[PDB]
């Protein structure tokens, strides 16, 4: 029925993929002690 | 001379007069302090 | 002579040409594969 | 001289308000 | 660095667990456009 | 009728009256140049290019005449300080007169072209409609521009047939008009190399001639003619405005940073020469060389030219002014009269102390003195009750070397503090503050004012470009969109390609 | 036919995210500017350029992270990754502030791409390009503040740093050093911004409170059809209301909506001109007549002289840490202070 | 003077209610320019090129004077379709609510820093 | 107060010149045939 | 394919995930780096 | 109405969540490890909490040389 | 319209309004010159900016 | 020369005000229906 890899698909993942990676990084930072 | 066919009448309606005078007068009220310095 | 910064200038020039060339190569290829349909 | 100038411009604005309200182009439905 | 492979191995296994679950429509929809 | 902001659109389809309006604009600009030069000659004091040069006096067009070789007055003086010179006709006054006469002649031509607007030349021979063949006009004008550019470089700037251009040493002490040979190597692209200015006009001129011939002889490709609307004179307005705001940003930049075409004896020093202590370093170098050769301290500092010391003073920094602080720099700190000499501060132990100089950012700045390693040794306190570093506590004195005060030492704390306040500005000068009723507040130089106006106008002309480019490409909808606009062209899914009805 | 026209076809396909020829410039530059900011605020320090922590990694929060400007010693270097400062070393490039020029320059070209997008789409859809024209005001602000201002100053160091608190610092810097509130070009900017917000509110409220009853619902949003010919609210009633409340009112809807563009667009353009002046320290800092009087008369005091004392406090108290390259050491006896505080 | 002393004593710049105020007036100015430009962009042709387009609207006429489907077709492609208003009533409610709510919060910022609950 | 001596004429012409421009244009609009 | 997981459950679970991660970030304002302690 | 599958279809389908129950946590954990291994510090040159200062000097390692700035941060870092 | 001596001489220079070369014509050559010009501007910018530093090219007042 | 400081604005307004009055009257005469 529908195509699955589109320009929209690319635009969505160029933003969403780093966002999740970054959120995992920033969550880890909450446990860093000086 | 034969008339120029490109001439056009010009207009400024009353609201535009009031708007323009307000702009000028308020700009003057604003910049006058800096002109006097 | 070719100074370090002239070498660097060339690296930047080549890098930009590669980015633009690959971008247009990819866009041109996709545009040819997936053409708009028009009535005759 | 500066005070006269400031008050003059202000007074012209107040006069302009009066004409712009009471001597506006009347809105007309056509 | 060893940490580079430690960080990217999750992303490596994720991209492999999503292609093998959409491959019947990745090369498929590619073959339908031609 | 036409709204007030459109009155000049009556010229769009009237080439003769457009030419007349352009002639009138040209007459007004040339008349401004002549008027401005006469006003400057009526106010310029030529008696001291050392401490009262043109850029201290608010001169704006005088440096442009001097840049290209006009340096003398019919009254016998020259801007480098000579007497009994004969400039011939092309004095500052002769330039001004030539611009006034040109203005009158352009005015008369404008009258003729306004009255006799309906020339057969302006009509398309096929249709009889008014028509300008803009692609070929561009070739003709580009060829002419290239010839003129080439000739300026090959004859005027080289001195082969003309005077040359203003050139100077790196510290702006001995500037004069000289023939300049073109620089054909890579240092021709150094903004500070005048030979590159010469090579540019030769090479760009030839390129303009060649490209001009190309544009006379070869018609635009149909695809570019259509895309850029080359039948519409407003496309030329759009792209011309763009070229002009580019050029305006460039001249603003080279004026602010300095180049071979913005010399400091004509426009004043740059802010960056203060930021980097450019003149202080050269002064210290000369003094140290004098000392190494066996000079005394008074002799070493007395060998410093007052012109060099004067550049090492923040009152000549163009980043010290104000937007509504009007007029010449002399209206602020005063008309500079003489160098007071170099102030050396010492504490009671005899250690030499250095006043921290004011950065351009600061309208006001404290007085703090350090030793050679930057350790604070004295200051002028605000609160006194816990003062530890006052000039009174530290026994600060000041001795002068060179200038008016050479050989003198001051020990009275108020006097020492007054000189310390001046030392935050760099080298210390005596000023005449009475002649102009100077107010003691810093103003910028022609370098600053030129840069301000041209950066501002450049940014404003970006809007003009956007506006007229839009008018060109959207001429069909200038009065509104199609009253029967197909809703399928703006709704999603009807057409595969946005706005193309052939795509279903 | 022709590869150019075939490419033009594909670029202009009606899709969820329109691409266009402008998209070739816009999307990489916008993505890199935003990605650079997120990267820097998450991971990158300002220790070597400013002596400041500035990332989540170091412990900052959303209000205090920034991508900070390079050190003053960098001047106006483009600071290209392959340039003579970083020499291709990515780590050193981040430590030198290379992400600031990366973001500023990709941001500039992305804004160009966005305004080209506004032109391109307007042309394809058949509307006049006023939205692009209005966007010239954001561009004028960005270019004057992030490029022209530092280019007039000693270095990129004094441009705004890309962060919430960093921008607040920029505001207070402009107060203390430039007396920027006194500047009539900033004042016109303020009038255009607050006037634009006023027009936004009053027009939205007026339309919503002169609606015709076009349905039976007490919630009135469903009683509108995008294709309907009729105005959804009464201009005649709106005009009488404001005429009687305020003395004047709009009567022409086309003028009204042009004016809503004109006011904020003109205000931002005016603020940009003032900032171009501040690039050269060409400030509206003082009124000379005020200073002559105050200098001679120690009983003469105005709010203008009061604010300059505040500015002098800002400069003396903020400069040593805000301008570390100057190595300012101000012994505390020289600091300006009123009584007790 | 009031603004500078307020910042010294309350750090209002670091207070989220003033930040909402800024979003309110920056956003209000943005949305004024956006709305003005979108309506102006889609005015229906009723005049010649020598007339102000404003004469194409007559006070009290019943027909709308611009094509909101054209405007939405533009703005929905500028961003994406569902980021654009097709409902004029929703749009004008948004124009009212955004600056009004932002100004409410910034007024509450001043009114609560009045009791010395200050910025972060 | 020691104000700029050209401030008065600067302000006067700043008001008068554009105001007069507008008045000329307005009055000659009113005198056009109705 | 689509529709098997009701949209209100997706919205609720996603929204809860946002609250958790933002809550974690506020916790970190009081502990470790950036806590002032 | 531009032909792509509606987002509401996608994010309510089990296939979407089969894929993204793997890919979203993998990305999150990779980001976590990028920090927890300390790799983020070394990629970007960000000081660890013990690396802003040496024990005796309490001065900022400010870059003061444009063209040897790179080597200068190297010197400042070897001073820790 | 009015013919003049000078207008008759210039007539052929304003007689080809609307004339075009077919299709793309010299657009490819034009693009090459545009690209070269972009590289030229980038060179002179980077020299002025001290991003590109050349032997014998001292961008300063000193050693002009 | 130490001239009266109001001489300039006096002369400017003396010229400007009556000249503007005439220009207004002339232009609105020209614009009347012929
Ligand atoms: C609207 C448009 C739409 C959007 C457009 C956005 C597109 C963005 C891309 C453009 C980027 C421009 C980069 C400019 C970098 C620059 O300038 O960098 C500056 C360099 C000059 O370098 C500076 O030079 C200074 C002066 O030095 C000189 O003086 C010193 C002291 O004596 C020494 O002698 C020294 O050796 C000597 O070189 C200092 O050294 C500074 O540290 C150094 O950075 O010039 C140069 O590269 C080139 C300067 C000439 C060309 C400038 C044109 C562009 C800028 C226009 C605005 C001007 C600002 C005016 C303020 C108002
Ligand atoms: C490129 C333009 C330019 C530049 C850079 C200069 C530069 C200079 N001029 Mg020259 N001059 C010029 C054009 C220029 N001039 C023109 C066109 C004239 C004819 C009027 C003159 C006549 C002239 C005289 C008679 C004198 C000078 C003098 C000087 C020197 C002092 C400048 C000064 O104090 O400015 C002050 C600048 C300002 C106060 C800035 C004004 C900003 C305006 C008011 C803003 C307006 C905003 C607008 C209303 C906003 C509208 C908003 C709306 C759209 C919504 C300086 C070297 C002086 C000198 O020293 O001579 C030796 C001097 O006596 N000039
Ligand atoms: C080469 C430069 C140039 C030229 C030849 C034009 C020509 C034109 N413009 Mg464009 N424009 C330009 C640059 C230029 N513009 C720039 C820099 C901007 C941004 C400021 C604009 C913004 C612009 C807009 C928004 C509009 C035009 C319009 C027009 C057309 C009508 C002009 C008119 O009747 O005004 C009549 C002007 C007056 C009766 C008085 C103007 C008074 C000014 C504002 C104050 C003082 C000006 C002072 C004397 C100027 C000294 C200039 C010097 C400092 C450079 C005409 C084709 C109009 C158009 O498109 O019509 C279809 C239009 O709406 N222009
Ligand atoms: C359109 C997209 C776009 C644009 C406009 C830019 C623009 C820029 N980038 Mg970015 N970048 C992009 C995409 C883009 N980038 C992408 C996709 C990536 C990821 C790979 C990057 C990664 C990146 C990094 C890591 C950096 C930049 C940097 C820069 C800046 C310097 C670039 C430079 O000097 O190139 C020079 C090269 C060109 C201009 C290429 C021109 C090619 C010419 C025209 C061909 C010449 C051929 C000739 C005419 C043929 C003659 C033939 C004849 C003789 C027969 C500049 C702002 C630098 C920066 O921001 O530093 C602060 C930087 O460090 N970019
Ligand atoms: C028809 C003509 C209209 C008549 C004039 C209308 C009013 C003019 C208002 C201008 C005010 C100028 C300053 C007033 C104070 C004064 O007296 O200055 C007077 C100054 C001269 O300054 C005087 O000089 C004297 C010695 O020569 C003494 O030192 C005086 O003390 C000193 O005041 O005149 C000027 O400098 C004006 C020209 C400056 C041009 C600068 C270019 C930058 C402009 C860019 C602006 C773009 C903004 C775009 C926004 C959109
Ligand atoms: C398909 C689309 C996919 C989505 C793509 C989205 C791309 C754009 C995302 C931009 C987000 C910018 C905010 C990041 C904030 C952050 O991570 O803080 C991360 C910080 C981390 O928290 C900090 O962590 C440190 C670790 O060493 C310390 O522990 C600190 O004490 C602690 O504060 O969290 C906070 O500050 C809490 C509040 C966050 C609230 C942000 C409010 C945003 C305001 C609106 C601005 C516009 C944003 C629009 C986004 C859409
Ligand atoms: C080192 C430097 C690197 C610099 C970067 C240079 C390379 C990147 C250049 C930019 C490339 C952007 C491409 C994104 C588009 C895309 O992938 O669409 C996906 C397309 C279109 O699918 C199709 O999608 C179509 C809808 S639409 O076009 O996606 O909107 C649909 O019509 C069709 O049936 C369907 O099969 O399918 C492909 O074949 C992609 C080929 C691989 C790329
Ligand atoms: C606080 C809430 C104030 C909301 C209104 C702001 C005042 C604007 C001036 C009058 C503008 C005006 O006249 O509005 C009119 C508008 C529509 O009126 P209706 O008559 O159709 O509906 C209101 C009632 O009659 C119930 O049907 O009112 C609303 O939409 C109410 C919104 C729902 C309220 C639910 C709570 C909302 C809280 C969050 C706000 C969301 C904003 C979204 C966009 C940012
Ligand atoms: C953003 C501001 C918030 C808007 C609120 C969202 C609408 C909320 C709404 O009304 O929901 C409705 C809308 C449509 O959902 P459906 O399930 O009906 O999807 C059908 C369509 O996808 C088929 O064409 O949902 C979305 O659009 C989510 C899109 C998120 C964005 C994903 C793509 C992002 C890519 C980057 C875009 C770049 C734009 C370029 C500009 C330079
Ligand atoms: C006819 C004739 C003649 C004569 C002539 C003449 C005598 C001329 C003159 C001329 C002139 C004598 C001219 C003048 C001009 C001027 C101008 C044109 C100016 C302008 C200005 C402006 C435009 C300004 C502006 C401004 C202001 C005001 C303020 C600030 C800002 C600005 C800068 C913007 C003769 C015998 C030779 C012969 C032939 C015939
Ligand atoms: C720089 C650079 C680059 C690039 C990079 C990139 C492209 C990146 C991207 C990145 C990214 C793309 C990232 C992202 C991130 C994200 C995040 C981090 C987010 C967060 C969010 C949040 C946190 C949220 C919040 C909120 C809001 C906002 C509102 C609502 C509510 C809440 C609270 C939820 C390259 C390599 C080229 C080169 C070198 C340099
Ligand atoms: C005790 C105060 C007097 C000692 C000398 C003061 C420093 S020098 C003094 O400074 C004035 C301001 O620049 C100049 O106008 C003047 O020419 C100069 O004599
Ligand atoms: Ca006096
Ligand atoms: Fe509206
Ligand atoms: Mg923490």
């Amino acid at each position: 029925s529908y195509p699955i890899f589109t320009v929209r698909w690319v635009a969505v993942h160029t933003l969403a993929v780093p966002t999740i990676f970054f959120l995992g990084a920033i969550a880890a930072m909450q446990f860093i002690q000086r | 001379m034969e008339p120029n066919p490109n001439r056009q009448p010009v207009e400024l309606n009353r609201t535009s007069l009031y708007l323009g005078l307000l702009l000028i007068l308020v700009l003057a009220l604003l910049f006058s302090s800096y002109f006097f310095n | 002579t070719i100074t370090p910064s002239l070498k660097g200038f060339f690296i930047g020039l080549l890098s930009g040409a590669v980015v633009l060339g690959l971008t247009f190569a990819v866009l041109i290829a996709i545009s040819q594969i997936d053409k708009v349909q028009r009535s005759l | 001289m500066e005070t006269i100038t400031y008050v003059f411009i202000f007074a012209c604005i107040i006069a302009l308000f009066f004409f712009a309200i009471f001597f506006r182009e009347p809105p007309r439905i056509t | 660095d060893w940490r580079v492979l430690v960080v990217l191995l999750p992303v490596l296994l994720a991209a492999g667990w999503a292609v093998r679950n959409i491959l019947p429509y990745a090369v498929k929809q590619v073959q339908k456009l031609l | 009728g036409l709204p007030w902001y459109r009155v000049h659109t009556v010229l769009i389809n009237d080439p003769g009256r457009l030419i007349a309006a352009h002639l009138m604009h040209t007459a007004l600009v040339a008349g401004w140049a002549g008027s401005m030069a006469l006003y400057e000659l009526a106010t310029f004091d030529p008696s001291d290019p050392v401490l009262n040069p043109m850029w201290r006096q608010g001169m704006f067009v005088l440096p442009f005449m001097a840049r290209l070789g006009v340096t003398g007055s019919w009254s016998g003086w020259s801007i480098t300080g000579e007497t009994g010179i004969d400039p011939g006709f092309w004095s500052f006054e002769g330039v001004a007169l030539a611009h006034i006469v040109l203005s009158g002649l352009l005015f008369l031509a404008a009258c003729w072209h306004w009255v006799y607007w309906d020339l057969e030349l302006f009509r398309d021979p096929r249709t009889g409609e008014p028509a300008l063949d803009l692609p070929k006009m561009f070739g003709i004008h580009l060829f002419l521009a290239g010839l003129l550019c080439f000739g300026f470089g090959a004859f005027h700037l080289t001195g082969l047939f003309g005077p040359g251009m203003w050139v100077s040493d790196p510290y702006g002490l001995t500037g004069s008009v000289q023939p300049v040979a073109p620089e054909w190597g890579p240092d021709g692209f150094n903004p500070y190399n005048p030979g590159g200015v010469v090579a540019h006009h030769i090479a760009a001129g030839i390129v303009g001639i060649i490209a001009g011939l190309f544009h006379i002889l070869v018609r635009p490709p149909q695809r570019l003619y259509k895309a850029l609307r080359m039948g519409n004179i407003e496309t030329v307005l759009s792209s011309s405005i763009a070229a002009v705001f580019f050029a305006a940003f460039v001249v603003a930049g080279t004026m602010w940073y300095g180049s071979a075409t913005t010399p400091i004896e004509l426009f004043g020093p740059t802010r960056y020469q203060w930021d980097s202590s450019y003149f202080q370093q050269e002064i210290n170098r000369r003094v140290q060389a004098s000392l190494a050769s066996g000079a005394t301290l008074e002799e070493a500092w007395s060998a410093i030219p007052e012109k060099l010391a004067f550049y090492d003073y923040i009152g000549n920094n163009p980043a010290k002014g104000g937007l509504f602080r009007t007029g010449p720099m002399n209206k602020g700190d005063g008309i500079a009269q003489a160098w007071k000499g170099h102030a050396v501060f010492r504490n009671k132990e005899g250690e030499e102390l250095f006043v921290r100089r004011m950065p351009a950012f600061f309208e006001s700045f404290p007085v703090i003195l350090t030793d050679k390693n930057g350790v604070v040794k004295a200051d002028i306190p605000f609160r006194r009750a816990e003062s530890k570093y006052s000039f009174e506590q530290q026994g600060v004195t000041v001795s002068f070397y060179g200038g008016e005060l050479n050989g003198q030492t001051f020990t009275d704390p108020p006097t020492v503090k007054s000189y310390a306040r001046k030392a935050i500005f760099g080298e210390i000068f005596e000023f005449d503050t009475e002649t102009l009723n100077s107010d003691g507040i810093f103003r910028t130089s022609p370098r600053g004012w030129f840069t301000f106006a041209h950066a501002v106008f450049a940014l404003l002309f970006f809007f003009g470009h956007i506006w007229h480019g839009a008018r060109t490409l959207f001429r069909d909808v200038f009065s509104g969109i199609d009253p029967e606009l197909s809703p399928e062209q703006v709704e999603w899914g009807f057409y595969q390609k946005v706005g193309d009805v052939t795509t279903r | 036919r022709g590869w150019f026209d075939i490419l033009d076809d594909w670029l202009k396909r009606d899709r969820f995210v329109f691409v266009g020829w402008s998209g070739i410039l816009l999307f990489p530059c916008a993505y890199l500017a935003l990605g650079g900011w997120l990267t820097g605020t998450t991971f990158v320090t300002s220790w070597y350029t400013h002596g400041l922590a500035s990332s989540y990694l170091e412990g900052c929060n959303f209000l205090t992270v920034a991508v900070s400007t390079p050190a003053n010693s960098m001047g106006h270097s483009l600071l290209l990754l392959w340039g003579p400062e970083a020499q291709g070393d990515f780590t050193r490039w981040c430590q030198l502030g290379g992400l600031w020029t990366f973001i500023a320059l990709h941001g500039a070209f992305g804004l160009i791409g966005f305004m080209l997008r506004q032109f391109e789409i307007a042309r394809l859809v058949g509307v006049r390009p006023y939205n692009a024209i209005a966007f010239s005001a954001p561009i004028a602000v960005f270019v004057s503040v992030f490029l022209i201002y530092p280019l007039g100053q000693s270095s990129w160091f004094f441009a705004p740093s890309f962060g919430v608190a960093a921008i607040f610092r920029f505001l207070l810097f402009f107060q203390g050093f430039h007396n920027w509130t006194l500047n009539p070009f900033h004042m016109m900017g303020v009038a255009g911004v607050l006037g634009g917000a006023l027009l936004c509110a009053i027009h939205g409220a007026t339309v919503e409170n002169t609606l015709f009853q076009d349905g039976e619902g007490a919630s009135t949003f469903r009683a509108f059809n995008p294709t309907q010919a009729e105005e959804t609210y009464s201009m005649v009633t709106a005009n009488r209301f404001w005429s009687q409340i305020f003395g004047i009112a709009f009567s022409n809807k086309r003028w009204l909506h042009f004016f809503m563009l004109f006011v904020p667009v003109t205000g931002l353009w005016m603020s940009a001109i003032g900032v171009v002046g501040l690039a050269l320290n060409l400030r509206s800092y003082d009124f000379i007549s005020q200073e002559i009087r105050a200098a001679e008369d120690p009983e003469f005091e105005t709010f203008y002289t009061k604010n300059l004392l505040l500015n002098e406090g800002i400069r003396a108290w903020m400069a040593p840490q805000d301008q570390p390259h100057e190595n300012f050491v101000f012994p505390e006896e020289v600091l300006p202070r009123g009584n007790a505080l | 003077n009031f603004m500078l002393v307020f910042q010294a004593e309350h750090n209002i710049l670091m207070h989220p209610f003033h930040q909402l105020g800024v979003a309110g007036v920056f956003g209000g100015a943005l949305f004024s320019a956006m709305h003005g430009s979108l309506v102006t962009s889609s005015l229906i042709r009723e005049t010649t090129e020598t007339e102000s387009a404003n004469y194409g609207y007559k006070f009290g006429q019943e027909e709308e004077t611009y094509n909101i489907v054209a405007a939405h077709g533009y703005f929905g492609r500028l961003i994406f379709q569902y980021a654009s208003f097709n409902n004029s009533r929703a749009l004008h409610f948004f124009l009212a609510a955004w600056p009004v709510i932002g100004i409410w919060f910034t007024a509450l910022g001043i009114s609560t820093m009045a009791f010395n609950l200050n910025g972060f | 107060m020691e104000v700029n001596q050209l401030g008065l004429i600067a302000t006067a012409l700043f008001v008068l010149v554009p105001s007069v421009f507008l008045i000329i244009l307005y009055v000659q609009t009113e005198s056009q045939q109705k | 394919e689509g529709g098997r997981i009701p949209l209100w459950i997706v919205a609720t679970v996603a929204g809860m995930g946002v609250i958790v991660i933002v809550g974690l970030f506020f916790y970190g304002a009081y502990a470790g780096l950036g806590s002032s302690l | 109405t531009t032909g792509e599958r509606p987002f509401s279809d996608i994010i309510t389908s089990v296939r979407y969540w089969v894929i993204h129950s793997i890919t979203i946590p993998a990305l999150f954990i990779a980001g976590w490890l990028f920090v927890s291994t300390g790799l983020a510090y070394d990629v970007f040159g960000t000081p660890r909490p013990d690396s802003y200062y040496a024990q005796e000097q309490r001065s900022i390692p400010l870059v003061t040389d444009r063209f040897e700035a790179k080597q200068q941060v190297e010197t400042f870092l070897e001073q820790l | 319209a009015r013919r003049t001596w000078l207008g008759d001489i210039l007539r052929p220079l304003n007689s080809e309004y609307g004339k075009v070369a077919p299709g793309w014509g010299t657009t490819p050559l034009m693009a090459v010159f545009m690209g070269l010009f972009l590289v030229f501007l980038l060179i002179i910018l980077e020299i002025y900016n001290s991003t590109l530093i050349l032997d014998g090219v001292n961008v300063s007042w000193k050693a002009l």
